[PDB]
């Protein structure tokens, strides 16, 4: 009677953290795109298929149905009509509360009823109005326009997109969209919807080929759909779905899909012979030319990487798609040879425009079982002889050295280990730098030669040179030491865009089934709060809606980027009197100077300090007179372990960076959560005290039975792992190094590792320490 | 996939990097307390461990062990080195580290090996951690969140000046040499009299350093120079 | 850079933060025992109806409910009680409801649960003495410590 | 081990799979290579390890002029494609060897 | 112990009457050790039943080693073939 | 006997080899320290014995004649069958000697 009126009203009052967005009009399509997706729910298991969508020229949409109605009972608990249950208590909720008038019909057992509702508030009790022979749910809404602004109107199009997809997803089902101002009517209706939608997205370029693979299986409660076709263009699009819900950056089953088809294609190609008829060879990129494919996969429980879904980070699904991919996809080249024939015609083509954009090489003479070479002891060589095929690796230790000789591919890659720190080329004679066995053995493996006078750099023995150090502090400077040398000895070597840099991950986390690699803090950070915000519902008061995951993530996100920022400054002002200031009114500079309020204001401000304190401090205001326009400044004081300290805030502060921030964050926290403050899990209750206390709650259920594991070198990693996270090719990503200016290069380069140390003391100095006291 | 990247902005992080770390956090000494972070983690393993200097000896492995498998995550010889360097009656003044075995002489013969030997605390080195239980100081965490260390000792002891330090960093540097304790308590006295002290009242109780070898002092003008600026140079010579 | 004078005065400032915070905590820990000594002290005067009301209570979270439920008299340890001036040996933390209002105490959920703990042989004539002994050496340290 | 022969030009290799307990597989294929150096076994032409995640696999040419089987059964002889193991079991029974 | 329906005490006996808390004296405390006591001659006389025959000793190692071999028994990896 | 009393358990979290062989060396075994690190190698390998006791975290060498890496660079654990070894170990069921 009345709760339902305080918890329409307080989510009257913050409508965007229930809706989204109210001024491009996203809210407005979502609450259309709700109820479509309730009434296909409906839909799926009714007698029929067909769902009815108008739009009128009133500024309203009417949708209606062919399921079972809704039912009309009474509800034993409240003791008032199901239907109004179903609708408005504690998400058609939120469109009721945001729309003047919402048009309720049941159309069962032969009869027709009518009721309305104006604000969320009913005006009647379901009553019967006429009488009828079909089942099924007519819904129209006007929404309101003081609420919703800028908008006002539904475009054609974004429906139509909409519908079209869940056509072609949902097979079987037809759906009828209408619009009334001008008069359109457009049916969409497929039996091989993914089929159908491969055909319509592959309609306006050339296919090569009539047949398109297609298949749809299911195992261990995974259903798995994939349909493709090569057209004759140069750009591949690949669709993903999980549930209906596409992802714009791929997961799991892309990884598997890719690396099925890559396999599946060279394997084929390899026993036809094809391969050995041109003096050529594919790569995964080749095969995916000109492609289109969808990809749409079932999934009890999904688990995501954000809110915002975008990425699958389930396991067991890569495993599924690739195998099923692998196990089918052999057949078809064999019932179908005739177009199997272009496919390779068009895949070999492009090998060999990739072949003929390269330089110039000779062959060059390995290290075998058979033969030395002259070469190093320590190096671990390859079998591939031609150089621009060919990968060399230089890891940090003998440790790191044996875990990378282990678990690499040994057709064409190389290892070749450092051992302790590297000689400073910079500070060292050409003769020292010559007698060092280190850099001996490193130009004796490159094979370039040294001393611009037997410099050739067309007889480099490898064309990628990667360096993989451990992630710490230790790694940075022989880094940095490896650079020097090539950028001062082979400066050739770094224009031409031969040099690599390795990306290991950092973390590991791992709960039961599910596993993931996490690469730094920034990442492990967003995991955190993602992982925290997953079954947990957030309400203000005993009566409202759970608020929606978007805006908890962007608060938190908020939250966190402010926090780093007072930390940061801890240095010049106490971090309790800063986190105070969040949850205090805005001091305007136009109070600068009534010198009454400035008075008020630090007085609640200390008294609020002194009230919640549990160490032994005290706290102090004062008002200070300046002669410059009269203005009045607030002076705190405090006293912690005995020392007595005045920290004044003057009119530069009032004006900055850092207040503004903390002003436009505690807007949005000032009464947000009234007294009630309940958070539900799944089955259990809890009362919350403030944000942040519910926020820690979270954080510590959330922990329950998770294992994280972090790396301290890479001679911490099994070979496996080591592989499958940096050295395999599909799975790998790098840094290419460039030269931008050329000109203050060298002045870095002689300023950092140079003899002098006044010069590195200076940038250190100015650089590092007081630069980052003040990062205005 | 690939992303490209300019070479001096690698340059300028790793190297930054790499100074700030070394600077703040390997080489250079506390002025509260005096020392190095792996001075402090040594103390505070040893005194967990229950290793207390009217009980039992315990072997060197065990006690190396415990800190680089909870605190420290470096090596293993170089922590035996730090710990062999404070127990030499010819190194340090006063010595915080009570040894049972081979440890060296000064006639430069080295020390043996830590299958070999046993330690445990000084009687001095429990002033250094007096009323540690009792919340006078704060606590950090370790590489892994796991365990948590002290940031500074609540000492006693003005160990900074009566054990010297000498450390290379990256641009810097420091070398300070011992002193003696007495006269050390005296000028501490005598400031907490005066508060407005000058430099010339300070040298009636502090007249310069007192290395553990004897030997003589040649001059004086370079104390001096040292105890008003802080740069000075001095000459030892032998008996 | 720094030189003599600058050691020796960050030794002193090093040493003066430290005993304050010394102060504090042995402080607190003195005024959180006697908080416990006194209700435990209150109890032992009202030893029947304590055992009855407790034999009665079918639950421990019964008997805990009841015991705060009403204020129970002061009897013979009112004496002791008055020598304590003002609150010099009240917590920080504690309303200003509990504890004695007149003449009758009022209890805490903390001071009824370790009322549940008592073992039998501190009814003995002289394990009682020992109370009224810690509470005065309580008293002295905690002026000492205030001075 | 086993002998595969091409269906085009009639060329046969040998394949192995698995080695016997206690054998080191760099000092076997170094041994294999040095004996082959001096002409000791005939029918050799290259020699190469391609063991990778799917399991081990040593590639071992035969030339043109020779079958496989008298090879195999020359490395089985001379190499440590086959082992002895001399078995002697003694234990500590009420502190007594037994 | 009982002699003639009158209880007698021992020293460790009276200890253990001395430290007995305040908060035992509610109505659960009462039957708990009714319960334990109960499950504690239960189990008294299925450990005595061990002790006194062979057989029932061989039972018990039986079933232990077919729970071992049916947790941590694998396949064969080797073959064994005539000359 | 070390990783039981340690509480180095097959279910929790991987230890510092430097950590077990210090309590091994400085408590019960009165010998050097490297030849009890390549005794607790052996007992983690898949190809030298039929069921592992150790489980390990690291590189800890090949079939191919590596060696595994010093002990200041791995972590190890006990196997889930070596807590059938050690059963009802605190119920007076074996002897004990100093
Ligand atoms: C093999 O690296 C080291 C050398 N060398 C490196 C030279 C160039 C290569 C050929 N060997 C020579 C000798 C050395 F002389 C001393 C130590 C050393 O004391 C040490 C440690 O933990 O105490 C660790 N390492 C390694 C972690 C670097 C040392
Ligand atoms: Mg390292
Ligand atoms: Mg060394
Ligand atoms: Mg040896």
């Amino acid at each position: 009677s009345i709760k339902v009126l305080k918890g329409l009203d307080a989510v009257r009052k913050r409508p965007g953290m229930y809706i989204g967005d109210t001024d491009d009009g996203t809210g407005l399509h979502h609450m259309v795109f709700e109820v479509v997706d309730n009434a296909i729910d409906e839909a799926l298991a009714g007698h029929c298929k067909e769902i009815i969508v108008t739009i009128h020229a009133d500024n309203s949409v009417s949708v209606q149905d062919d399921g079972r109605g809704i039912p009309t009972g009474i509800h034993p608990e409240e003791g008032v009509s199901a239907a109004e249950v179903i609708m408005t208590v504690l998400g058609v909720s939120v469109v009721n509360a945001l729309s003047q008038k919402l048009e309720l019909v049941i159309q069962r057992e032969g009869k027709i009823h009518r009721q309305i509702y104006e604000h969320g508030v009913p005006q009647a009790p379901l009553a019967v109005t006429g009488e009828t022979e079909k089942t099924g749910t007519m819904v129209r809404f006007w929404p309101s326009l003081e609420t919703f602004t800028n908008v006002t109107e539904f475009e054609y199009e974004i429906l139509a997109k909409r519908l079209r997809e869940l056509s072609f997803l949902n097979s079987g089902v037809s759906i009828r969209l209408r619009d009334k101002r001008d008069g359109k009517e457009d049916h969409f209706h497929y039996e091989g919807g993914i089929k159908a939608f491969v055909e319509y997205l592959n309609k306006n370029k050339t296919p090569i080929h009539p047949n398109i693979f297609y298949f749809s299986t299911e195992k261990d409660g995974i259903g798995v759909e994939v349909a493709l076709q090569w057209n004759d263009g140069f750009q591949e699009n690949i669709y993903c779905f999980t549930n209906n819900i596409p992802q714009r950056d791929g997961g799991t089953h892309l990884a598997g899909f890719r690396a099925a088809m890559t396999r599946t294609l060279n394997a084929y190609m390899d026993k036809e012979g094809y391969s050995k008829k041109a003096k050529v060879s594919a790569t995964g990129d080749d095969a995916r030319e000109g492609l289109i494919a969808v990809v749409s996969v079932k999934v009890p429980d999904p688990k995501f990487s954000s809110q915002t879904k975008d990425k699958l980070v389930s396991s067991e699904v890569k495993s599924a798609v690739e195998q099923q991919m692998n196990e089918l996809l052999a057949e078809y080249l064999l019932e179908n040879p005739t177009d199997a024939k272009i496919v390779v015609g068009k895949i070999i083509d492009a090998a060999r425009a990739r072949e003929a954009a390269r330089r110039a090489r000779e062959m060059t003479r390995r290290k075998g079982a058979l033969d030395l070479a002259g070469l190093p002891g320590k190096l671990a060589d390859c079998q591939e002889r031609d150089p621009a095929l060919s990968e060399l690796y230089l890891v940090e230790g003998d440790s790191a050295g044996g875990s990378a000789k282990q678990g690499r591919n040994r057709k064409n890659q190389a290892i070749l280990p450092l051992k302790g720190k590297i000689l400073n080329v910079e500070k060292a004679r050409f003769d020292k730098m010559l007698s060092s066995q280190e850099v001996a053995t490193l130009i004796t493996a490159l094979g370039c030669g040294i001393g611009r006078d037997e410099y050739n750099p067309d007889k480099l023995r490898y064309h990628s040179i990667i360096i993989m150090t451990d992630a710490d502090v230790d790694g940075s400077h022989i880094r940095t030491l490896l650079l020097t040398f090539f950028y001062r000895q082979m400066p050739e070597i770094v224009e031409r865009g031969h040099v690599y840099i390795a990306q290991p991950p950092l973390y590991k986390v791992k709960k039961g089934k599910q596993e993931q690699y996490i690469k730094d803090d920034e990442a492990m950070d967003q995991y955190q709060i993602s992982i925290a915000l997953d079954g947990a519902t957030l309400h203000t008061n005993a009566s409202a809606p759970a608020l929606a995951g978007e805006a908890l993530e962007k608060l938190v996100s908020e939250y966190n980027a402010t926090q780093k920022m007072i930390n940061r400054m801890e240095r010049r002002y106490p971090k309790a009197m800063l986190k105070e200031l969040i949850y205090q009114p805005t001091l305007t500079e136009a109070d600068l100077s009534d010198e009454q309020t400035v008075t008020r204001w630090v007085n609640a401000l200390v008294s609020e300090l002194n009230d919640k304190e549990q160490h032994g401090s005290q706290w102090k205001f004062d008002v200070h007179t300046n002669a410059e326009q009269n203005l009045f400044e607030p002076i705190v004081r405090v006293r912690t372990h005995g020392v007595d300290t005045d920290y004044p805030l003057d009119h530069e502060f009032i004006t900055g960076g850092e207040y503004r921030r903390i002003c436009t964050l505690g807007e949005k926290l000032r009464g947000l959560l009234e007294e009630d403050a309940f958070i539900e899990r799944g089955e259990r209750r809890q009362p919350v005290a403030s944000f942040e206390q519910a926020l820690d709650w979270l954080v510590k259920e959330s922990r329950r039975g998770l294992s994280i594991q972090r790396y301290k070198g890479l001679g911490e990693m099994n070979p496996e792992q080591l592989w499958e996270t940096t050295m395999d090719p599909e799975s790998r990503r790098m840094l290419r190094v460039t030269v931008k200016d050329a000109i203050a290069a060298d002045q870095l380069f002689t300023t950092l590792m140079g003899d002098a140390v006044e010069p590195r003391r200076a940038f250190i100095e100015e650089n590092a320490l007081k630069a980052a006291n003040i990062d205005i | 996939e690939i992303t490209p990247v300019n070479i001096e902005e690698e340059l300028k992080s790793s190297y930054l990097d790499y100074a700030m770390s070394v600077i703040v956090g390997r080489a250079l000494p506390d002025v509260r307390d005096g020392l190095k972070p792996v001075h402090r983690r040594v103390l505070y393993a040893m005194n967990v461990l229950g290793n207390d200097w009217n009980k039992a000896y315990k072997k060197s492995a065990r006690v190396v062990g415990d800190v680089i498998g909870k605190y420290h995550p470096h090596g293993d010889s170089a922590v035996y080195d730090t710990i062999v360097r404070m127990a030499q009656p010819f190194s340090l003044r006063y010595m915080l580290v009570d040894g049972q075995g081979n440890f060296g002489s000064i006639d430069g013969d080295s020390a043996a090996a830590m299958r070999y030997t046993e330690i445990r605390l000084a009687k001095i080195a429990h002033e250094l951690m007096a009323d540690l239980e009792k919340e006078t100081v704060d606590f950090v965490d370790n590489y892994d969140g796991t365990e948590k260390i002290p940031d500074v000792m609540p000492t006693k002891i003005p160990n900074l000046l009566v054990n010297g330090s000498s450390g290379i960093a990256v641009g810097m540097a420091t070398n300070i040499p011992p002193h003696n304790l007495t006269e050390v308590i005296n000028g501490c006295l005598a400031y907490i009299d005066d508060e407005d002290i000058s430099i010339e009242g300070l040298m009636e109780h502090i007249p310069g350093p007192d290395f553990p070898t004897a030997a003589i002092i040649n001059g004086r003008r370079g104390i001096e120079e040292a105890y008003r600026t802080g740069r000075g140079k001095v000459y030892i010579r032998a008996r | 850079i720094m030189n003599l004078k600058d050691i020796i005065a960050a030794f002193v400032r090093h040493r003066r933060e430290v005993v304050t915070r010394r102060t504090i905590f042995e402080l607190r820990k003195a005024r959180d025992r006697a908080h416990i000594l006194e209700a435990l002290a209150v109890a032992l005067a009202n030893i029947d109806p304590i055992i009855e009301l407790i034999r009665h209570a079918p639950t421990p979270a019964e008997a805990k409910t009841a015991l705060v439920a009403n204020p129970w008299q002061l009897g013979n340890v009112a004496a002791m009680l008055e020598r304590a001036g003002d609150d010099a040996a009240r917590p920080e933390w504690l309303e200003p409801e509990f504890g004695v209002r007149d003449g009758l105490y009022y209890l805490t959920e903390q001071q009824a649960q370790a009322i549940l703990d008592l073992r039998l042989q501190k009814l003995t004539g002289l394990e009682h003495e020992k109370l009224l002994d810690e509470y005065k050496e309580l008293l002295d340290q905690i002026a000492e410590l205030l001075r | 081990a086993e002998v595969e022969v091409d269906a085009k030009t009639g060329r046969e290799t040998i394949i192995v799979h698995e080695i016997p307990y206690q054998v080191n597989k760099a000092r076997l294929i170094e041994k294999i290579a040095e004996l082959v150096k001096e002409k000791r076994v005939e029918g050799i032409s290259a020699l190469r390890d391609e063991s990778d995640k799917d399991g081990m696999r040593i590639v071992i040419e035969v030339k043109r002029d020779a079958v496989g089987e008298v090879v195999l059964n020359n490395l089985y002889s001379q190499t440590q494609l086959q082992v002895s193991f001399g078995i002697n079991m003694v234990a500590l029974h009420h502190g007594q060897p037994k | 112990g009982v002699r003639d329906g009158l209880y007698y005490l021992t020293e460790q006996q009276a200890q253990a009457i001395l430290d007995l808390r305040l908060q035992k004296l509610t109505g659960l405390e009462h039957e708990k050790l009714l319960d334990e006591y109960k499950e504690l001659l239960d189990q008294i006389a299925e450990l005595l039943r061990i002790l006194g025959s062979a057989d029932r000793l061989m039972e018990v190692i039986r079933e232990e080693l077919e729970l071992v071999r049916e947790q941590f028994g694998d396949k064969r990896r080797t073959e064994i073939t005539a000359n």
